[PDB]
């Protein structure tokens, strides 16, 4: 019997563990990543409170995002004021503020609130109060309810863009691409960056995060920022093409500006692994006209023989579990078949089914597994952990520290990809795309194998002439 | 006085709120008003009523499933992030549950989606019993019956008891309500559903404990010395069938008045078990307050014992802190009874000045025991803000701040050290070992080599590079 | 009574030695070199054994070759096995340039006269290829004496005075000569972003970057030295030498401060912050030109990711280094910066009576609130005796000839220095520096995170740190 690849959903109505948070969460990613902006999400406090701590987690800094403050007043009869009040108190106590989107949660989608009448008051009233700002208030739909944050984050993405590009429309050609790698790490941002100077090509990167690393500076100064500015955002109504790396997490953002201002969209398969790198820079040489450079042949080679020292030794035949993001899991699916791991577990956690069965990197795990791979879709980590329960035998774990405890207890050692990564140090400056990327995880499952093999003595004498 | 920060300057209703003691005045003109709505717009810290509810009171327990019907975002947001371990291998902290509401359910009603979500979590954990089903900001608006779900649960499956909490985030102000809506719920439905065999002639209920890091484990080898049964834990490492049986406790024991002295008043009134408030925190207050417990069961003497052997054990090396801590600032911004629970006991046994202390979610109640402990020249701040938080630093200049992490990451920026006043850093914190615990992490968070050289500007020829010379206990 | 104290070893045998012997010290400054091929004059084992152990740490290949030292060579002498190898060697690799002559124990017992055989080869070589040079350094490096350490130093000095004899001074380069010891291309990649963010011209001896090398499509072989003679000729004409290794390179230096007025300035091993800050500081005082806003911005970020740990996980933790006598002092000096208490400091070889003199001991001994005991003549058999005797450590730092012991006694351990085998791309990533001390930091979160996973020691408490 041939190796089949199974799509199937979760079979329980509820959930256990869940693997993504809310709409409103990703929304809030999407801000914290525009220079100048503090989003207002329009709810309950806690959904401010607590997606500020898991930033916090994973990155190990504070961001700016503000709450309406909904309490039961208003939640009886309705959160107009809220909104209103809460852009006006922002305006006048930051005063070089310029982006606010407004972020609705479950609370004010159920309650009806009118975001855009909101956002007419608002103008208003910052246009009289502040003839000398111009503040941008996008309306960002957020009910929790549906989709995921992934779905929120590309949600937030578009509305910010449609906002603000709606205002400046087209003027004088760039000549730079717009680049939209999707929820990636700083680490990932730095690594893209340096491709597009290599090959000496004009990019925006939206949004450019990679300042959220920021230094502890002699001279006390925040600099943990996102660096995507009105301008920049503007500008993408100008760009040669857009490149969007990621089919769940700002591609809708590319065929916007397809449609609006007749900017060609390229969605390539996310950078993950060799191949995928190498059909992006392809694309970037396409859409460019410029070389790729021999600078990138060099990386991509030392990342080839960091991985084949590793590949037949350790990795072959070896069974692997991913979670994480759409893009991620199935973009570590295929670079784990390049290193010989076979992901026999995919797991994707929203209601998102639909598309992900046409997703055209399923039909091209299809076309190359030679073992079984389940995908899970609107899975949960329950559906991880039940499986090993009953008897799946897994020699690694790729995903979100959320997850950590199944692998703890499963005694399977994991990479930690993905977000949030908060239970170890640094991996938000790791790349995970790209040559340099794909080196790091091969080498980050290695280390994982190692430490695993001298805690459980398994062959631990075999670590010194592979 | 009372005090309009310059950034409050365009919400100067906010002057209300922050008290600067001074010489001479009478307090009782000066209560900040605390416990009102929140402006919005201001990156208050607060946060929601449902956070109250599960993930600070409900939580804790080891043996319960914790069933938040709503949306699937109020669940990732309570799982991970709280530090109550317990001695089951932390089921508490492994799990968290959600219905998954989606836009059906919002439109049709969620009461079938909670019911299936209930049958599953049970069906897949059968040796759990137990639950506690919260409701969230959509699941109270679209009017689900919670009770009445639950009822039909127990009815078709009789090996399970489950409690309700109607909690969503938009009630109340701030986390504060959902403490009050699950203790007065508990109180109601559930104490005096079962007993428990009393094995000693000396019973409490250690009530407002949270085992951070494990502060109840610590204090609980402190009442097995004593020969005292605890009958339950309200809530740090306990279970949901202690919580039936509290009617039978002699004595109520509260550290947290604020969060869970709605369930001792009713105790007291219902049962007339007498309310003792102590500070678990704090190496002196720690010694009344077991003197206090022995005073009232007659067991003075083996009280005396235990003061004694802690002492001998702890002291001296509290004492090496202080010695180093002496005169150094804090500031303490956290949810509230923290700051009247530590502001006169870092004084009193680390010589630690607090300069400034903010709450989240206090009530007037709150504020009245932090001022009548705290210093002159002291900021007092009702449901603080990050602008106000810049601004106090600027006018107190604190050596060390007690808050939550992503504030400490602010603050570091300023190169300002912080220690983690609500999961602690090195726990746990409470009783005599805790407070050196305390001590220590403040001395290594102040006392620190990487503070001394971010100041250093390496491109200033006039500048070196200072080696820092440390002390241990 | 707060003491640091230096002890020998107490036993005359070894058990698990730290460092190996001269020669393969000596191969490794070698193998450094473009267009060489060290000759090590001996048994083959002392060839063949070290071109394992680079294989070990690099996972590559280097160039290296035997005299093969026979009986009739061990009765009679073995210079003929010399001359040989250097012609055979001239003979086979047109494009060789350098040849370093290494003595080992057995040659240098029999007393093969060395400089008399290149005083041979350099007649014959000229004769038989009139229009190329190759330059033979003689390397003495009896392995009685010292360890790699020693050996790389020696050889270092050999082959610049062997090329600086033949070409002397020319024009003034403007260049600093960099030394940086004994360190990783990673670390050597460090070191020119460095040079490059400061504007400051300079050669790194020995340029080691391409040991990590691609696999091409054109199925090129790049895993060789960058060094030149042309570079290391260029070091008389040097506007300064940069030294940042006691034991790893100063004496060559030296030597140039003495043949051609070359300055040189010794610096502490850039380990941690305050020794990378006083490199900078120096290199501007050297060169006049000032310290970029990208170090300051570098070292910000290490700062930053180090406070995230320090008060945390670090402070009060006890930790035990091995390693070579500038990478064990240094990484001591980082571990302090970040609350870490360097109990236990192991030195593997027989130069305790300048390890006494060395200005970092004072700095140690002016700084620590514990008890620091620093063994020299170490071997590993110290640390795994201690512990069996009750040393209580949180961490360990070492290369990996060190693994059971921390294994074993289940004590989380973090690769540094050389050979570090059993972990994957360890000489990719620096250890000097502010980057290097960030990465440094985090490794060792990382592998006391896993730990307490793996030993359920509160281990739900890496979630809001
Ligand atoms: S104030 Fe509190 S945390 Fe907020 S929703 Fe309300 S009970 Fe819950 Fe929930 S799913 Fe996401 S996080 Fe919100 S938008 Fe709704
Ligand atoms: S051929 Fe074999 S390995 Fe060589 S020495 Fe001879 S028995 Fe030994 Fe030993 S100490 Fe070093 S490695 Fe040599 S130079 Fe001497
Ligand atoms: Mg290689
Ligand atoms: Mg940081």
């Amino acid at each position: 019997k041939p190796a089949e690849v199974k799509l199937s959903p979760r079979d329980r109505e509820g959930i256990i563990n869940p693997m993504y948070d809310c709409q409103p969460a990703g929304a809030q990613y999407a801000g914290i990543g525009i220079k100048d902006c503090i989003p207002l999400v329009h709810g309950g406090q806690g959904c401010t409170m607590f997606v500020r701590l898991l930033f916090a987690q994973h990155f190990k800094e504070n961001f700016d995002v503000a709450s309406t403050s909904l309490h039961e007043e208003s939640a009886v009869f309705g959160g107009a004021k809220r909104v209103e009040e809460g852009v006006l108190v922002l305006a006048r106590r930051y005063p070089n503020l310029r982006v606010i989107p407004i972020i609705t949660t479950c609370s004010t989608e159920v309650i009806g609130d009118d975001i855009e009448g909101s956002i007419r008051v608002c103008n208003r009233a910052l246009e009289a109060e502040f003839p000398d700002r111009k503040i941008y208030l996008a309306p960002v739909h957020t009910p929790s309810f549906k989709g995921s944050h992934v779905t929120g984050y590309a949600e937030c993405v578009k509305s910010v863009f449609k906002t603000i590009t709606d205002a400046h429309g087209k003027g004088q050609p760039s000549g730079k691409l717009n680049v939209f790698p999707g929820w990636v790490n700083p680490g990932d941002v730095v690594l893209l960056k340096r491709y597009f100077k290599e090959m000496d090509v004009e990019a925006n990167i939206y949004m450019d995060t990679e300042d959220f690393d920021s230094p502890m500076l002699p001279n006390k100064s925040i600099e943990t920022h996102g660096r995507t500015t009105v301008e920049d955002i503007a500008d993408s109504a100008n760009a040669l093409a857009t490149l969007s790396l990621a089919r769940y997490e700002g591609n809708t953002t590319g065929e916007l500006l397809q449609k609006t201002f007749a900017v060609p969209n390229a969605l390539v398969n996310t950078p993950y692994g060799i191949k995928n790198t190498d059909d992006m820079l392809r694309k970037i040489a396409e859409v460019t006209g410029k070389e790729i450079p021999e600078s990138l042949v060099r990386e991509r080679g030392i990342a080839l023989d960091a991985l084949a020292d590793l590949a037949h030794m350790f990795f072959a035949n070896k069974k692997v579990a991913i979670f994480g993001h759409p893009d991620l899991v199935l973009g570590l699916a295929q670079f784990c078949m390049e290193v010989e791991l076979e992901p026999v577990l995919l797991l994707i956690g929203d209601d998102q089914g639909n598309k992900y069965k046409k997703d055209p990197r399923i039909e091209e795990l299809k076309n190359t597994a030679h073992f079984d791979i389940e995908i899970v879709h609107n899975a949960d980590l329950w559906e991880l952990e039940k499986r090993i329960n009953a008897g799946l035998q897994l020699d690694l774990i790729m995903g979100h520290s959320k997850g950590r405890y199944v692998a703890i207890e499963a005694n399977i050692p994991m990479v930690r990809v993905g977000f949030p990564t908060f239970d170890r140090a640094g991996l938000y400056r790791k790349p995970s795309i790209g040559y340099q990327g794909a080196m790091e995880l091969g080498e980050m499952i290695a280390n994982a194998m190692f430490a695993h093999m001298e805690y459980t003595r398994n062959k631990e004498w075999i670590l010194n002439t592979w | 006085p009372m005090v309009l920060l310059e950034c409050d300057k365009d919400i100067p209703e906010r002057q209300k709120h922050i008290y600067l003691k001074a010489p001479n005045e009478d307090t009782r003109e000066f209560l900040p008003i605390a416990n009102a709505a929140t402006i919005p717009g201001t990156l208050s810290e607060r946060g929601c009523a449902f956070c109250g509810a599960k993930l600070v009171i409900g939580g804790v327990l080891k043996d319960t499933i914790q069933m938040i019907h709503g949306p699937l975002g109020c669940a990732y947001d309570t799982w991970h992030t709280k530090r109550y371990p317990t001695d089951n291998g932390h089921f508490n902290m492994k799990y968290v549950w959600s219905t998954d509401m989606k836009e059906s359910h919002v439109v049709f009603g969620g009461e079938k989606r909670l019911e299936k979500s209930m049958h599953e979590a049970f069906d897949e954990m059968p040796d759990i019993k137990r639950m506690i089903v919260y409701t969230t900001c959509p699941t109270a608006l679209i009017g689900d019956d919670i009770k009445a779900v639950a009822k039909k649960v127990m009815k078709d499956r009789p090996d399970v008891d489950v409690f309700t909490v109607e909690c969503p985030g938009f009630s109340g102000v701030s986390q504060s309500k959902g403490h009050h809506v699950l203790n007065i719920g508990w109180i109601n439905e559930k104490v005096e559903t079962m007993e428990k065999e009393i094995t000693s002639e000396y019973t409490m209920n250690f009530i407002g404990d949270f085992n951070i890091q494990g502060d109840t484990q610590l204090l609980q080898t402190y009442w097995d010395r004593l020969g005292i049964q605890v009958v339950a834990h309200f809530t740090g490492n306990g279970t949901y069938d202690d919580l039936r049986c509290m009617h039978q406790a002699q004595l109520n024991v509260v550290n947290c008045a604020r969060s869970s002295g709605y369930i001792a008043n009713e105790l007291k009134k219902r049962y007339g078990i007498p309310r003792l408030d102590i500070d678990s925190w704090g190496f002196n207050y720690m010694a009344e307050g077991i003197r206090k417990i022995c005073a009232f069961f007659g067991i003075e003497e083996k009280g005396e014992e235990l003061i004694a052997e802690e002492y001998a054990k702890w002291k001296p090396k509290l004492d090496w802190y202080k010695e180093r801590l002496q005169g150094k600032k804090m500031a303490i911004w956290t949810g509230g009874p923290r700051l009247w629970h530590w502001t006169k006991s870092v004084e009193d046994d680390l010589g630690v000045q607090v300069v400034a202390m903010s709450s989240k979610f206090g009530h007037e109640e709150d504020f009245e025991k932090v001022i009548a402990r705290g210093k002159e020249g002291t900021y007092y701040i009702d449901d603080g803000n990050e602008l106000e938080f810049f601004e106090i630093i600027d006018l107190v200049k604190p050596d060390v701040i007690f808050t939550g992490p992503r504030v400490g990451e602010l603050v570091k920026k300023l190169h300002i050290p912080y220690v983690n006043g609500h999961g602690y850093h090195n726990g746990p914190y409470m009783g005599f070992e805790g407070f050196v615990n305390l001590a220590r992490d403040m001395y290594n968070a102040v006392h620190n080599p990487l503070r001394h050289l971010a100041a250093v500007d390496i491109r200033d020829k006039s500048q070196t590079t200072p080696v820092i010379v440390r002390g241990a206990a």
